């Protein structure tokens, strides 16, 4: 559990959940797909100037995406940004940095 | 001894 | 040990508060913090100390460029590399690059490093306050965000090395009305908390303060 890597896996949580569905046009907007809904499953926390979500969310049958959002510090006014995601990934796949 | 902590 | 100290006070020994961005870099900017400080210290040369040779090349001593790192390792990165540039010469990107270390142009120097035992926390008050800005980690949780001022106490992390995660620089200690804390700088631009700078409650290894903590020995 270094210093600047990322949290163990958790569970989503109805947080994270909601920064997906904050996030959902954003990967949109980029895919230029439209997609269902899309559930939060898992996710991981990294610590910069502000936080770094990676959440595995879980859009189709048993397909399942790794988005990465970075939450801005409470300071300035920002909200949350699609800054990566991965597109293809399993159930398992394990959350990890990019 | 090398610090752990940050290692794994 | 006097009841104070602050190496900012003291002088040209502290360099500007640097923003790290969405790059898990923070632990780079507690060993360029400290050798600067170091140096300063040592000759009165407040030098800028690019961030991104640790992001791009420490890679050996065990870090991880944006997604993570120690300081020590970091020290010892800049020993056996034979030096560290400063930012005008090697310009900070927040992102993993692939090295570009050039020998001619390292513009400082570390000979031995200074490792404070784990847990010990007066030893981190002896070496900041004798002699360098010591460079450490600690548990973060979602509180220590919000910091604005005054002194960050916590009862929601825990010190133990499982989950401290966050490199930040002792610049000082001091106290307040009658708890002690930690004049602490922080990576993440001036704007945030008291001018880029933190104060956490001394004499509890309050999240960890005293985990993994270390300083530089200069080569100068
Ligand atoms: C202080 O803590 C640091 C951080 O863990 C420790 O760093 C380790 O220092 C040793 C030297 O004692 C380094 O060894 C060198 O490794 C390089 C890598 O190949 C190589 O050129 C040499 O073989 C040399 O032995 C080691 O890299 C480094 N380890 C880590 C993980 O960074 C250090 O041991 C502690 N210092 C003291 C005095 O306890």
């Amino acid at each position: 559990m270094i210093p600047g890597g990322l949290s163990e896996a958790k569970p989503a949580t109805p947080e994270i959940q909601e920064i997906v569905d904050k996030v959902k046009p954003q990967l949109e907007e980029k895919t230029n797909e439209t997609y269902g809904k899309l559930e939060a499953v898992q996710y991981k926390t990294q610590v910069v100037a502000g936080t770094n979500y990676y959440i595995k969310v879980r859009a189709g049958d048993n397909k399942y995406m790794h988005l990465k959002v970075f939450k801005s510090l409470p300071g300035q006014n920002e909200d949350l940004v699609l800054t990566g995601y991965q597109v293809d990934k399993n159930k398992d796949d394990e959350l990890t940095g990019f | 001894e090398p610090q752990n902590c940050s290692a794994t | 040990y006097p009841p104070s100290m602050d190496w900012r006070k003291k002088g040209n020994f502290v360099s500007p508060v640097k923003n790290q961005g969405s790059c898990g870099s923070c632990w780079t900017f507690s060993t360029t913090g400290a050798l600067e400080s170091a140096v300063a210290i040592a000759t009165g040369k407040m030098l800028s100390l690019a961030e991104q040779q640790l992001v791009d090349c420490a890679q050996n001593f065990n870090n991880h460029g944006c997604q993570g790192g120690l300081p020590s390792q970091a020290f010892e990165y800049i020993r056996y590399n034979k030096g560290i540039m400063g930012e005008d010469t090697y310009p900070y990107k927040g992102q993993d690059d692939h090295c570009k270390f050039q020998p001619d142009k390292a513009i400082a120097f570390v000979k031995d490093v200074a490792n404070i035992t784990m847990n010990d926390e007066e030893a981190m008050v002896e070496a900041v306050a004798l002699y360098n800005p010591v460079s450490f980690a600690f548990e973060v949780t979602n509180d220590f965000l919000m910091y604005r001022k005054g002194i960050y106490s916590s009862t929601s992390c825990h010190k133990t090395p499982d989950k401290v995660n966050h490199a930040v620089l002792a610049v000082g200690y001091g106290e307040e009305n009658g708890i002690p804390y930690w004049i602490v700088k922080n990576s993440w631009g001036p704007q945030w908390g008291m001018n880029g700078y933190f104060l956490i409650e001394r004499g509890k290894n309050m999240c960890g303060l005293a985990a993994c903590a270390s300083y530089p020995i200069p080569l100068v």
